[PDB]
RNA sequence: GUGGCGGCGACGACCCAUUCGAACGUCUGCCCUAUCAACUUUCGAUGGUAGUCGCCGUGCCUACCAUGGUGACCACGGGUG
RNA sequence: AAACUGCGAAUGGCUCAUUAAAUCAGUUAUGGUUCCUUUGGUCGCUCGCUCCUUACUUGGAUAACUGUGGUAAUUCU
């Protein structure tokens, strides 16, 4: 989890 | 060759590094001038109004380059050859952290509070400032990335590569918009305006590039083979400001006519131009730091208003 | 030859500084003394 | 050692032969009292 | 007093228009070999009044050569070797006369930061000769002419004739100084060591000079009853060094063709004076 | 096998190995001269140290270390790390209040040179004190005797 | 501040220790001397006990030894080719100990024809043994020699070393070709 | 992962709220989208 | 005669030894808690080579390598007018 | 008198704001380092192109001192 890259959503 | 350059009594006292000066930079307001030097790596800031140094702060390691985040002298970021980024607040040292691989040069995107690391990795690291967490990595798929620049006009991020290929990225949506193809390594890369870009080569050729057309608009070759470390743009006289260690050349953007050339006693590490003035500040491999005033290029800066009387 | 002088507040002038007013320089272990421009 | 070295090299070393670019020296004495060194 | 005269002439714009400017120039050339550091500097500026196109661009390197602190750095970074040279090929002819006499003065007096005193004479001259190793044989002969100036009279005449006449033309009242002669041999020994690849043409006259003193020095060694005791030991050292170089020159140059007069000369001054008594001395240690 | 297994050249520091010679001596044998030292205190240099070819600066016989201080003994317990072993020393601690004893042990990491081979778990090892070779290692193996 | 203390390190078993004192004067550390190639620029540093340390910042010349021939000569430094510790010192042209450099070959050549009277580097009683391996001969034909530095410029202020030869030269040449 | 060789996403407290986002871009968002599609030969 | 020889002290001065020390190690041995049983690699944990820095030896630190080190014989963690 | 130079102030006092082999006790090593001071050693020159007649001693400054001053203001200058 420390290496999991977070994902963003275009607003 | 009718420029007849001056060389400078003492405008600012103790405008002298101990042995050498690596980088000299000026704040956007113009009241602060910052310089770093070996030995005992220092951060020395000189007040334009007071003509004296405000403070000095020694460092653990030599700083390859530093960039001024704040409008004033308050917030500054240093990148080290020891993979270290040190943050300095107004009072002094604030926070320090490392990166997995060495960083050649770094650029900060003022929108989105994202600060970019270009270095000895194919991936280009990204730093968010509003949120402490490191952002997602982006892979430039080239072995070594040398230089980077961000255009203030519309936010375009382009990184130089060891193979000589310039790769442009999009700060928003993190997508590679396109590629530019052109053995020599990319020495210097600068963004000037929306549609004009310049690439320096280790052979000594500074190349003018336009975004829409792959072919270069104009070519200028320094007869000496030394790489061009820094290229700058002067809007008022349409002059492209090209500097290498042996000599610095002044030439017009269109037709490439040469304005003048300045050769100092010892090599130049870095060159800086004060905004909207003919005064030129150069960083040399000498304890003294060069100050040169060009009357034809521009008028004297306000805090040095009396030079026009002295000429 | 203009060797030096004092302004109306008694502050001396220094050779190096080039200003019409007063500045705060580091003078002799150095302190921020206020000096008149040359 | 030195004298014994002088004797031996006169004994076991063959006569000089002329070669291109080198010509034997001319000595006025040439008394010359097997190889030359043995003589 | 000499410096005062030189300063006023150094501030003359056009030395060519000056009366009798011809005789002035060799006097400046003669003053280049001066031992004093101050004399050499003020001499150089008088030459620079003649803005000769070739010598002028190399002004700064010449001045730093005269500075004790910056001498050792300029020796490396003022290369005159044909492969890599700061001075251009066309400019070699003019610069070298000025460069040679300056280095000759530095050899005698001071050739670096710590190179002063009689003990350092070997180190001072050795640095100079390594720097001159890159020259051509025609360029090197200028320096050797200045080096062997006091012994020119031995060069004249044939090899065997010069050896014999030197012995006859020997007076105990007047001789060349022994200490200076000791410097000449120390000069000659290091020269043949390092620039041997540039010494072949001038080699025969070296054998003339080397043999001439050796014949003479033995002659005083014969007449010990008429000489002071203190002089005996320096004369012995001079004879020892003279044979050793003859030993060294014979050791190398195997392909060199020695003329008949040369073979006659070497026996006159080296072999014959000591061949008869060889049984007395060699027993303790091998003689030269 | 091959001694050059690191990025830098492995060379025994006190041996000059580029001496030029005639072709007659070159044809004979290219045998480098080995350096070894007697550590004293009655300990004999193993023949593998004299005849071997390994490069180890921390060998008591072929390296640049000095043996001085305490000479101790133990039983070899673990052989898993490079050129160093883990040994155990057992003893009894005496309680005056109960006038009895309790069993205690100590664990020591000591440097093992390649000159000692055929070393198994559970044999007697005598080691000698040297300067700290690393953060946790201060003793060098001097003799190994089988169980 | 650069501290080379021991109480900032974790313990052998892995636990951390809380400091009982702040940094002492005798535990100080100093910024590294990244010696480059350029005009000679050196800085003197006062150390504990009142002695001096010569901190070389820019060097261009140094004396090197031809060990097999035993000929020590002072020559310029040309470039940096290989470094055991890191490639970044190679890229930035940084002089540290045991790095491999290129040096000029003129003084060794001049000594060779002054000694053996046999030509070298030219285009197409135990006696003197004038024999040179093919690698070194080709190096003189190229005009530059590979050398290994033995001194620390950051401590003594000078760059001294020796010309690479033999199997060491072969190993380092194999590394140089392998890195490319 | 030794010596921070591998990227980690733990929160950094000292860098938290270090700057405030300030934006000065004249070009409107619809104009930005059209330009990037039109960039280079595309 | 700008002759030649000289006493007892004061101060300073390169290096060696000695004293006063100072600083890193070796061994031996610490109170309570297991309702703390696993810990260390959570910005190096163990070691190898080369280097920077340091008065020196040394993961002290940096580059490139292996996967190690400790523990019921109680590691580690927590306490303890 | 004033001033220039040298030495010490790091010891003794005093003190409300930290800490389980981290400190501490005993033994042991300097062949892996540092050192003001006390004490004992050591502290001369043949010649070696510097030529002809400073080692009976070589160079450049600055305080104290005289005198002219400025400001609300230091013994600041």
């Amino acid at each position: 989890k420390a290496f999991i890259p977070p994902k963003e959503k275009p607003i | 060759n009718e420029v007849k350059i001056y060389s400078l009594i003492e405008l600012i006292q103790d405008f002298e590094m101990p042995t050498v000066c690596t980088t000299i930079k000026v704040s956007k307001d113009g009241q602060y001038i910052l310089a770093t030097g070996t030995y005992k790596p220092r951060v020395r800031c000189y007040d334009t109004y007071q003509l004296s140094l405000k403070f000095e702060r020694c460092l653990d390691s030599e700083v390859v380059t530093f960039e001024i985040l704040s409008d004033d002298y308050s917030k500054i970021v240093f990148l080290h050859n020891d993979r270290y980024i040190e943050f300095h607040s107004q009072s002094g040292f604030y926070y320090k952290t490392r990166i997995p691989k060495f960083g050649r040069d770094f650029s900060y995107h003022y929108p989105s509070c994202d600060l970019y690391f270009v270095g000895a990795s194919s991936e280009v690291y990204r730093l968010n400032l509003e949120q402490g967490r490191y952002l997602n990595p982006l892979q430039t798929d080239a072995a070594e990335n040398n230089v980077c620049d961000i255009n203030s006009v519309h936010g375009l991020f382009a990184t130089g590569t060891i193979e000589g290929r310039v790769e442009c990225w999009d700060p928003r949506t993190r997508n590679r918009v396109g590629l530019l193809d052109c053995l020599p390594t990319i020495s210097a890369l600068k963004f000037n305006g929306a549609l004009t870009m310049a690439v320096g080569t280790t052979t000594g050729q500074v190349l003018l590039y336009d975004l829409r057309s792959d072919k270069p608009l104009l070519v200028k070759d320094h007869q000496y083979g030394l790489p061009i470390k820094s290229v700058h743009f002067q809007d008022s006289l349409d002059l492209i400001l090209s500097a290498d260690s042996r000599i610095v050349k002044m030439w017009n953007k269109n037709s490439g006519k040469i304005f003048t050339s300045l050769e100092p006693e010892h090599d130049l590490n870095d060159v800086c131009l004060y905004p909207n003035s003919g005064m030129l500040l150069t960083a040399n491999e000498t304890p003294k730091m060069g100050i040169y005033y060009i009357p034809v290029l521009g008028p004297a800066p306000r805090w040095c208003s009396f030079l026009d009387n002295l000429t | 030859r203009i060797s030096g002088g004092n302004d109306k507040q008694g502050f001396p002038m220094k050779q190096g500084v080039l200003t019409h007013g007063r500045v705060r320089l580091l003078l002799s272990e150095r302190k921020r003394k206020s000096v008149r421009g040359c | 050692s030195i004298v014994m070295d002088i004797v031996d090299d006169l004994l076991n070393l063959p006569d000089f032969e002329p070669t291109e670019t080198v010509l034997n020296l001319l000595v006025t004495g040439c008394v010359y009292p097997i190889t030359i060194g043995g003589r | 007093q000499l410096i005062a005269h030189l300063q006023v002439f150094s501030k003359f714009s056009n030395p060519r228009a000056l009366y009798l400017e011809s005789k002035l120039y060799e006097l400046y050339l003669q003053l280049l070999l001066h031992q004093d550091q101050m004399v050499q500097k003020i001499t150089l500026d008088c030459i620079m009044t003649y803005k000769h196109p070739h010598v002028l661009p190399y002004r700064e390197n010449l001045q730093r050569l005269l500075e004790d602190r910056s001498f050792k750095e300029e020796i490396v970074h003022f290369s005159i070797s044909e492969d890599n040279a700061v001075v251009k090929t066309a400019h070699r002819a003019d610069l070298f006369p000025i460069l040679m006499r300056i280095l000759y003065g530095r050899m005698k007096n001071k050739t670096g930061s710590k190179t002063q005193g009689k003990s350092a004479s070997g180190t001072r001259m050795a640095i100079v000769l390594r720097f001159l190793a890159g020259t051509q044989p025609e360029e090197i002969q200028i320096f050797l002419d200045l080096l062997f100036e006091p012994v020119r009279h031995f060069k004249n005449g044939e090899c065997h004739s010069a050896v014999i006449q030197a012995v006859e033309d020997l007076d105990l009242s007047k001789v060349l100084p022994l200490g200076r002669q000791h410097g000449i041999l120390n000069s000659l020994e290091i020269v043949l060591k390092n620039i041997s690849h540039l010494i072949s043409a001038y080699l025969p006259k070296i054998l003339q000079i080397l043999l001439c003193m050796t014949a003479t020095v033995s002659h005083i060694l014969d007449q010990r009853e008429k000489i002071q005791l203190r002089f005996i030991n320096p004369l012995k050292n001079l004879r020892r060094l003279g044979i050793k170089m003859v030993t060294d020159i014979f050791l190398d140059w195997e392909s060199y063709q020695f003329r008949t007069e040369e073979i006659d000369a070497v026996f006159h001054g080296a072999v014959w004076p000591q061949i008869s008594r060889l049984g007395s001395e060699s027993q303790y240690s091998p003689t030269p | 096998a091959d001694i050059q297994t690191e990025r830098a050249y492995q060379k025994q520091p006190t041996i000059f190995q580029n001496k030029k010679r005639v072709l007659l001596g070159e044809t004979g044998k290219e045998k480098l001269p080995r350096y070894y030292k007697n550590i004293g205190l009655g300990f004999k240099t193993p023949k593998e140290a004299i005849e071997g070819t390994y490069i180890d600066k921390k060998c008591p016989f072929t390296g640049n270390v000095s043996i001085r201080g305490r000479i101790l003994s133990g039983v070899v317990t673990k052989m898993k790390m490079q050129r160093t072993i883990v040994i155990r020393r057992d003893y009894l601690h005496y309680i005056r209040k109960y006038n009895r004893f309790e069993k205690r042990h100590k664990n020591m990491s000591v440097h093992l040179s390649p000159c000692f081979r055929d070393v198994q778990i559970g044999d007697i090892v005598t080691v000698g004190e040297c300067r700290p070779l690393s953060k946790t290692v201060r003793f060098n193996v001097l003799k190994v005797t089988k169980a | 501040g650069i501290s080379r203390d021991n109480w900032h390190k974790r313990r052998k078993t892995g636990g951390k220790r809380k400091p009982y004192h702040k940094k002492r004067k005798y535990e100080l550390g100093r910024p590294a001397a990244n010696t480059k190639i350029g005009p000679r620029r050196i800085h003197t540093v006062r150390v504990r006990g009142g002695n001096k340390k010569y901190r070389a910042l820019r060097l261009d010349v140094g004396n090197f030894s031809w060990g097999s021939e035993c000929c020590t000569r002072k020559t310029r430094i040309i470039d940096v080719v290989y470094n055991a510790s890191n490639n970044e010192l190679v890229r930035t042209k940084t002089l540290v100990k045991n790095c491999i450099v290129l040096i000029d070959s003129t003084p060794y050549r001049q000594w060779y024809e002054s000694h053996y009277a046999l030509p070298l580097g030219r285009k197409k009683e135990r006696k003197k043994n004038a024999k040179i391996s093919s690698l070194l001969e080709e190096q003189f034909q190229q005009g530059k020699l590979l050398a290994c530095i033995a001194s620390r410029p950051g401590q003594c202020g000078r760059a001294d070393g020796y010309v690479l030869e033999g199997k060491e030269l072969e190993f380092y040449l194999r590394k140089i070709k392998a890195r490319k | 992962a030794s010596k921070g060789r591998k990227l980690r996403f733990h929160v950094l407290s000292k860098l938290l709220s270090f700057m405030a986002p300030i934006d000065h871009t004249t070009m409107n968002d619809d104009a930005r989208t059209e330009l990037y599609r039109s960039l280079f030969g595309q």
